[PDB]
RNA sequence: AAGAGCAUAGCUGUUGGGACCCGAAAGAUGGUGAACCAUCUAGUAGCUGGUUC
RNA sequence: AUUGGAUAUGCCAUAUAAAGCGCUUUCGAAGAGUCGAGUUGUUUGCAGCUCUAAAUGGGUGGUAAAUUUCAUCUAA
RNA sequence: UUGACCUCAAAUCAGGUAGGACUACGCGCUGAACAAUAAGCGCAGGAAAAGAAAAUAACCAUGAUUCCCUCAGUAACGGUGAAGCGGGAAAAGCUCAAAUUUGAAAUCUGGCAACAUUUCUUUUGUUGUCCGAGUUGUAAUUUCAA
């Protein structure tokens, strides 16, 4: 596959060839609305390991935050505020200015019939996954909140437990 | 903010409603999955023998069932768990060959036998586990005699040295590199 | 009020155990049986054993 | 383990089963198809500039200044040298 | 140096919870109107008053 | 009155089939502005800021020693 | 002179979907004069969140998460205040990206005609056919336990 070849690109952030890419895609998403679709991800390879399959119901939203809360977080929660139909699957990164940093957002439609008949993708249909960013369960906000497994990482004291013998 | 607990009975009796409903659904089979015999981790515990979480790999295919056929007929599989001193190879070796003695399979497609599931199904009986397979402790010897060569052998000729002599491996280690 | 107030107690299980054996053999005195207040003036043994 | 506590070969005297090789330790394994890849990308997608510096550091043997200054850049010594050697070995490559 | 403690109940004292009851301006949060309102609040009380055969 | 799914039964099915386990003559891809470091805030965790990775590498600890072995796990 | 592909519009075009209320309990953000609290803002379910180790440990080793007892008012910090181990309640495992099938995109939505089925004339599909989606990658196989 070529897939291999893009992360590895992807991975050299400072070569000059990512280096010019990223300003000439920075100056056009500029002058975009801040959000907006896009026919395909920027990154194919990016997007497809984080459950992005080319096929109806998937959408990629294109979005800038400005710098200066994760940037990541509230790229996630202002898009579910724009497509307020869709359950947003994940997010990733793409360019930076002096002052914006751009993600595009992968959104999955809930009600599509693609969707509803793929065993893959079917628990983003069930009803709690609904705007899972507002409660802070993606790949960001889980992170966010410090949940994991570890040592690393509140009413089981301020609590009172009085047995019936004691 | 204050934790009562005069739901305590009423929690008891759902529990039992929950056995007996759980038991009753799957009456044929066991109502309590087998464990292996395993050792807690730790100096002060390791002289115990408890009930782990499922049997590693190696005993599945030393016991001469696959993880698939395990898992279908109620064998936990553990895989993070791995078995080092061959003896947790026995212990729970002969543990999943009683199980699979005592076992009886109800052949599947109305009733006839395949591989070597089984033939009979009238014993259909579910029985406690722990009954005909209980998690022993260690087994203690007694009455064991002479060993007047460990009379001899007056215990702080190793302990208080050699744990010294562990105390000093570094430092003495360090010396022979040095004027080496 | 509070629900939080002590309800339950404990007892010793071996002082509950003492307990109901003294009640038990309490129970085959005439004497306590009479004074507790049931009528036994024509009972033929206390303790009383129906077959089975 | 002699039967016993202590010691630098303490432990209970059994004996060990040579337990096998589990997946998730070939992490870190070369494969020849990633190193063609990591080969291609290197070749096309060149080098960022702190690289660049260090390795006329190199050329002109001031050595002491470039370990430090790849110190600097990434934040550990064992990255600084795991730099170092693989760039000095594509200098005399070239 | 030939172990005396463990558990339960009661009484009394003390420490902390609103803490024997009643009572000070105030402060915060969020509102309404062109100061007011509701919660935090049962506050700070080193005192005043009362405290039952 | 529906329904619980099992039991038996009847009829289609398609079944030129695929999968499990002896072996390997080997190959094993494994998630990047992420990890991390410094810095500022706040309750190690997270967050802004500048830099920015690697493949037996990386995280984490018992050891050592301030580095080391060893153990354990495989994040984004 | 025409046709593709791409970008963007427009429809009182066909089909869908979001708002609002409850909020005892869930998960977030913010946060006071106590308190990671009250108030404020956002978003769910019958449970939610967490969850199949980048976890423990230093042992004869443990083995997803959650909860209870214990650890323990201990470690640690300077009044705050855990966790590993042990016992018990409950137990259930897994799915993708990373390689090809190149002797066949084998995949999928929708329009139309039939066959059905229904908690149900209200539901849910199937077959055929057409069209579009899709090689910037839908299927099959594989997920490190391999």
């Amino acid at each position: 596959g070529a897939y291999k070849y893009l992360e590895e690109l992807a991975k050299k952030k400072q070569s000059d060839v990512n280096l010019f890419l990223s300003r000439v895609r920075a100056w056009e998403y500029r002058q975009m609305n801040v959000i907006h679709r896009a026919s395909r991800p920027s990154r194919p390879d990016k997007a497809r390991r984080l459950g992005y399959k080319a096929k109806q119901g998937y959408v990629i939203y294109r979005i800038r935050v400005r710098r200066g809360r994760s940037a990541r977080c509230t790229a996630e929660e202002r898009v579910g505020r724009y497509c307020s139909n869709l359950r947003v699957l994940n997010s990733y990164w793409v360019n930076q200015d002096a002052t914006y940093k751009f993600f595009e957002v992968i959104l999955v439609d809930p009600s599509h019939k693609a969707i509803r008949r793929d065993p893959r993708i079917n628990w983003i249909v069930n009803p709690v996954h609904k705007h899972r960013e507002s409660r802070g369960l993606t790949s960001i906000g889980k992170k966010s909140r410090g949940i994991g497994k570890g040592h690393r990482f509140w009413l089981r004291h301020n609590t009172l437990s009085l047995r019936r013998y004691r | 903010y204050v934790k009562t607990w005069f739901n305590q009975p009423g929690r008891k009796l759902r529990r039992r409603q929950a056995r007996q409903t759980k038991a009753a659904k799957i009456a044929p089979r066991p109502v309590e999955a087998i464990r292996p015999a395993v050792k807690p981790p730790t100096i002060r515990y390791n002289m115990k023998v408890r009930a782990g979480r499922g049997f590693t790999l190696e005993e599945l295919k030393a016991a001469g069932v696959s993880r698939r056929v395990a898992s279908t007929i109620g064998i936990p599989v553990d895989h993070r768990r791995r078995n080092r001193s061959e003896e947790s190879l026995q212990r729970n070796v002969e543990r999943i060959k009683v199980y699979l003695a005592h076992l009886i399979v109800f052949p599947r497609k109305a009733g006839q036998p395949k591989k070597g599931d089984a033939t009979d199904v009238s014993g259909a009986e579910q029985t406690d586990v722990a009954a005909v397979l209980p998690i022993t402790q260690e087994a203690v010897e007694e009455a064991k005699p002479i060993t007047e060569e460990a009379k001899n052998f007056n215990a702080f000729s190793t302990l208080s040295n050699e744990r010294a002599y562990a105390r000093y491996a570094g430092a003495r280690a360090a010396f022979q590199k040095k004027r080496a | 009020t509070k629900t939080w107030r002590k309800w339950h107690v404990k007892v010793n299980q071996n002082e509950k155990r003492y307990a109901i054996a003294s009640a038990v053999a309490a129970s085959g005195v005439p004497s306590l049986l009479l004074a507790r207040g049931h009528r036994i003036e024509e009972i033929p043994e206390v303790p009383l054993v129906v077959d089975d | 383990a002699p039967g016993l506590v202590v010691g630098l070969n303490k432990g209970k005297t059994l004996t060990k089963r040579q337990l096998p090789e589990r997946p998730s330790r070939r992490k870190g394994h070369l494969s020849k198809r990633t190193a063609f890849v990591r080969s291609i990308v290197r070749e096309v997608a060149g080098f960022a500039p702190y690289e660049r510096r260090v390795m006329e550091l190199i050329r002109n043997s001031q050595d002491k200044r470039a370990r430090k200054l790849a110190k600097k850049r990434l934040g550990t010594l064992k990255r600084a040298k795991g730099k170092i050697e693989e760039l000095t070995s594509v200098i005399q490559s070239s």
